[PDB]
RNA sequence: GGCCGGGCCACCA
RNA sequence: UGAUAUUGAAAUUCGGCUUUCUAACCCGCACCACUUAUCGUGGUGGGAGACAGUGUCAGGCGGGCAGUUUGA
RNA sequence: UGAGUAGCGAAAGACGGGUGAGAAUCCCGUCCACCGAUUGACUAAGGUUUCCAGAGGAAGGCUCGUCCGCUCUGGGUUAGUCGGGUCCUAAGCUGAGGCCGACAGGCGUAGGCGAUGGAUAACAGGUUGAUAUUCCUGUACCACCUAUAUCGAUGGGGGGACGCAGUAGGAUAGGCGAAGCGUGCGAUUGGAUGCACGUCUAAGCAGUAAGGCUUAUUGGCAAAUCCGGUAGCUGAGCUGUGAUGGGGAGAAUUCGAGUCGUUGAUUUCACACUGCCGAGAAAAGCCUCUAGAAAUAGGUGCCCGUACCGCAAACCGACACAGGUAGUCAAGAUGAGAAUUCUAAGGUGAGCGAGCGAACUCUCGUUAAGGAACUCGGCAAAAUGACCCCGUAACUUCGGGAGAAGGGGUGCUCUUAGAGCCGCAGUGAAUAGGCCCAAGCGACUGUUUAUCAAAAACACAGGUCUCUGCUAAACCGUAAGGUGAUGUAUAGGGGCUGACGCCUGCCCGGUGCUGGAAGGUUAAGAGGAGUGGUUGAAGCUACGAAUCGAAGCCCCAGUAAACGGCGGCCUAAGGUAGCGAAAUUCCUUGUCGGGUAAGUUCCGACCCGCACGAAAGGCGUAACGAUUUGGGCACUGUCUCAACGAGA
RNA sequence: CUACCCUUGGUCAGGUUGAAGUUCAGGUAACACUGAAUGGAGGACCGAACCGACUUACGUUGAAAAGUGAGCGGAUGAACU
RNA sequence: AUCCUGAGUACGACGGAGCACGUGAAAUUCCGUCGGAAUCUGGGAGGACCAUCUCCUAAGGCUAAAUACUCUCUAGUG
């Protein structure tokens, strides 16, 4: 049966990526928790 | 006139159909179309704010000349054409400059009229003047509200109104709704009725030439939960169960008044209807 | 309780 | 829905009422320019006009939505 | 611990030979078997080295393992033309200025980004362990540059440029046949001398082509010789060349033949033509107008992707998981068919086996006599079934019902519809409607509780009420800005009802809605008579009644396809038509009749309606239904009543 | 994923039925009207692909956190993708 | 004390907020709306308010230190 994820490059790029995130103010918070944090991986 | 099938099937059934048969050309006029795409009754925010609307076929705008403003110059009939955006045809007329415009179809317009408009065209079905200038009791359509602004009242198919009188610079205009009012004495009107009068009389027959349409089904909201409608809940079927029935929004929908107060409007309307 | 001829208004031991 | 501010000039009639005016304010009206632009701003006409809209105050309606109560 | 227990994930393998310390499990061979509108071939997404070679066998692999999508080491992806960028726009996203907003921000103009669409120059053959329209060979094309002898729009116009169905044709691909020509083989099982295949070759460049379509003057911001007004272009395919090249059934690097018939597309001409209503993108490339201001030869041509899996062992499902995953190619026999069965191309034998042939479970086949007696219920199974020809009821909205029902035929050989031949049986396998009578509900196709409900529920076409005069009403949003609508009362929103037919009664007292009267009542505000505190007072200060003062509410009227109500003298009025033990009836298995040997269910009536009733519609109604309910024929292991056989 | 929607693409073996129109032959003062032919309409019929999920059997420490087998509904449309 | 000394200001009404303080005998501070002074014989406060007395001189601005914290750095401690 059809399962919930369906992977999509663009699609992953578009909505998690880093230019989506610095696109908005609470994408920017986003970052900054993850850098705070010591994330390797700030987004995709 | 108006088509009645046969009832080869039980969608068939009662079905009706206008001919076409005032059609004088089937394709349209390349210069003088344009996209449309659909909102799906979809605002700017991407949210449905008008329920009931979606899908349908896929229509191009026809760029209709409302205004009527090319005075003194002559226009031949070329054709009437279907128009899948109203209820009227249109006619395409060519100007004798060369200028091809579309207008709303009158009743009785033929292919090879001459319709022209002014201040001095004469009163014939077609012509368009401003109100100053037709005399009382002639049936207009396509009345402007403000001058120059274009035509926006009885366009639809079979509309017309009729001149009642001349009070200063306003003119008395009896509405296709019974409506009683001032306009403009400035506004320019077109001579005649809107045609197609029969748009009125078609069975569609069927729920999918609905959705043809761009009509989404509407469910009452007696078979809705109380989380959705006022008249939501209930075991088995119920009444309304309140003093009025009410819109999905919780406003009274069975008489209440709607037109708000204080228009610019109220010293202009001398009786109302609807 | 207020006011007017029962009706409107008012009432935070 | 009322008062008041924005809000100005004349009259008529009984602190008001009514009518007229234009110049505030308004126009998802027209044309013009910026400008290859159905936004905007400015200009000129037209319409409307001390109304409307908006602020503050006040009365009314208000399961549309909300916080809760509904004893032993 | 349970326990050496459950399981080891859809299936056909056998043997020989090899390798090895070790082999059912690896390699090779022969035979057998499975898929084949696909278990075959090729694209896309997604994955990201899983690809190739050599070496390995700790762990992983549901067993084993010498093997591997596992481990180690070394390798592998080649483009002016393929797909994308240096081209175009759609939805949508964004947005200089701008509009709006406690902040944060929201919106939006020009503009921009953005394919799933438009434009756009390369084909055939060969070659590797792993790449190929990319490398090589052959033959091309496109853009730019140079060398040797009118151009014109970030302007106008045209064009690009478009739905759905159906029909008749042209051509071609492909299939089949004869063997015309060629290439192999001619067989120790009784016979014959016949059996088995091949029959190709691109872009490009020339030529050809069935077909298909069809002069003057004066608004497109200035001008136009263009467009608009007025008084020939396209086109599948063919032929030659490309190519004495290449490939070839085969034979010994050399040689080796490319034809006749038939059928004929789902491909193409081509959305060409015809018809229809629901009326079917944009922009650039391109052509042209105006303002305005050659061939030939040689050379140059970038970036990104390119391995491999890809209807899966590599993607999504935690798994080497019976699931999910867009498009393309579409052989033969049979057939209407892409159904069915067996095959071709090509792929595959399923990552535990060996025995045995107990109970019991599961899947499958048969069954004496009977034939629904089973059971809540014929649940399941059985029966029906294709094609051709007869024949076909009530009812009906005249379409239908209808494939009603019910019958008949079918093999093979020969002669020109007959004559024969064989079997138990001839659509001899596989696949292919069970039907009829009656009632309830809903008109109908459709929709629904992803994952216990598919329905009588929702929707629906139709009806009616109501709102709405356009900056419409309604709706989203604080606003700006939007939807409604580039619509305008034959339109748009909301309520209820639910095809159609015949109809839809009584009550406006109450509530809601709509309109009237400005009589009573009321707030802010205005208006200030008067009074207290303090300083005989002003004055400062705390309060304070006349009266003016909106809507609402009270009052009056109307309105029931508004909310509602439809008696037991009382009311506002006391239920019309139709229907009725009903999807409604407690008593109740009401009573009577029908149907059965027997009928709490069913059908037809009665009316005593606990507690039907007219758009939360009444009563009917052809057609329709994986709906509910009763009856009947067929048929059967459902049952009497179980028996045997096959496999897991 | 799922619901609705927007833009732009794709897909639907075969068989059956036979609406409107048109032509002819009648018929008529004219028009109705009749028969044949043709024509090819439909949320039309049967039925693969495809989309569903009605019954039943199996599965229920599953092959599978919703499936499989056998039938079953739709299958040019309010279709599916 | 001849002139100057912060005006839509102080202040008031209504609605709110901040003050320990819930509008209360509520002074004192601020915001919106509307109104709106006085001018050294002036003005403000001393918890309603008035008079006297006392203290001060709003409606312009600037100012170290004592105080708060530790991602850090250096040296140490339990
Ligand atoms: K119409
Ligand atoms: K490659
Ligand atoms: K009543
Ligand atoms: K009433
Ligand atoms: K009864
Ligand atoms: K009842
Ligand atoms: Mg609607
Ligand atoms: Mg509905
Ligand atoms: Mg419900
Ligand atoms: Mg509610
Ligand atoms: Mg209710
Ligand atoms: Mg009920
Ligand atoms: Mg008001
Ligand atoms: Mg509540
Ligand atoms: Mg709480
Ligand atoms: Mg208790
Ligand atoms: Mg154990
Ligand atoms: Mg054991
Ligand atoms: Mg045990
Ligand atoms: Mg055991
Ligand atoms: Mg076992
Ligand atoms: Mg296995
Ligand atoms: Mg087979
Ligand atoms: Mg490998
Ligand atoms: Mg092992
Ligand atoms: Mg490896
Ligand atoms: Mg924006
Ligand atoms: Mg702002
Ligand atoms: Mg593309
Ligand atoms: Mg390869
Ligand atoms: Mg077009
Ligand atoms: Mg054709
Ligand atoms: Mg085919
Ligand atoms: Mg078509
Ligand atoms: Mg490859
Ligand atoms: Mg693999
Ligand atoms: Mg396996
Ligand atoms: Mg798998
Ligand atoms: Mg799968
Ligand atoms: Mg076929
Ligand atoms: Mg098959
Ligand atoms: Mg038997
Ligand atoms: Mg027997
Ligand atoms: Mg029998
Ligand atoms: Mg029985
Ligand atoms: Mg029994
Ligand atoms: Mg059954
Ligand atoms: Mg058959
Ligand atoms: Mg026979
Ligand atoms: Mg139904
Ligand atoms: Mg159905
Ligand atoms: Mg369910
Ligand atoms: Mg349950
Ligand atoms: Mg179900
Ligand atoms: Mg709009
Ligand atoms: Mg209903
Ligand atoms: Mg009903
Ligand atoms: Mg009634
Ligand atoms: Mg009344
Ligand atoms: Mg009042
Ligand atoms: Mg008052
Ligand atoms: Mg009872
Ligand atoms: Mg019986
Ligand atoms: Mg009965
Ligand atoms: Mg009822
Ligand atoms: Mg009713
Ligand atoms: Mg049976
Ligand atoms: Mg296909
Ligand atoms: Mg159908
Ligand atoms: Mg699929
Ligand atoms: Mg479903
Ligand atoms: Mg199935
Ligand atoms: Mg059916
Ligand atoms: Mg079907
Ligand atoms: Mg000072
Ligand atoms: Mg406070
Ligand atoms: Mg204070
Ligand atoms: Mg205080
Ligand atoms: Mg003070």
């Amino acid at each position: 049966v059809k399962r919930t994820y369906q992977p999509n490059k663009r699609k992953h790029s578009k909505v998690h990526g880093f230019r989506k995130r610095m696109s908005t103010k609470n994408g920017r918070k986003v970052l900054a928790r993850r850098r705070r944090k010591g994330r390797k991986v700030l987004s995709a | 006139a108006i088509k009645k099938y046969k009832p080869i099937t039980n969608g068939r059934r009662n079905m009706t159909s206008l001919d076409f048969a005032e059609i004088t050309k089937t394709t349209p006029e390349k210069s003088l179309l344009k996209p449309l795409p659909k909102k799906a009754g979809r605002n700017n925010q991407g949210k449905l704010t008008v329920r009931h609307h979606g899908g349908g076929h896929k229509r191009q705008y026809r760029v209709i000349d409302f205004k009527r403003n090319k005075d003194g110059i002559n226009a031949k009939v070329d054709s009437i054409q279907y128009d899948p955006n109203r209820s009227a045809n249109i006619a395409l007329v060519v100007y004798a400059d060369g200028e091809k415009r579309y207008i709303i179809a009158p009743k009785g317009l033929e292919v090879g009229q001459i319709v022209e408009s002014g201040a001095e065209a004469d009163i014939k079905v077609g012509n368009a003047l401003p109100l100053q200038n037709i005399p009382v009791g002639t049936v207009v359509h396509n009345i402007e509200l403000k001058p120059g602004k274009g035509g926006q009242i009885a366009r639809s198919a079979g509309a017309s109104a009729q001149v009642l009188g001349k009070e200063g610079k306003y003119v008395l205009i009896r509405l296709r709704s019974g409506e009683v009012r001032m306009i403009l004495s400035t506004c320019r009107a077109t001579i005649g009725q809107v045609g197609n009068l029969q748009h009125e009389l078609v069975n569609v027959g069927k729920a999918g030439r609905s959705r043809w349409k761009g009509i989404r089904p509407t469910v009452r909201g007696s078979v809705m939960n109380p989380n959705d409608h006022p008249h939501g809940g209930g075991e088995g079927r119920a009444p309304i169960g309140r003093p009025s029935p009410m819109s999905p929004w919780g406003k009274p929908t069975l008489g209440k008044k709607t037109r708000r107060g204080k228009k610019s409007s109220d010293k202009l309307i001398v009786r109302g209807r609807k």
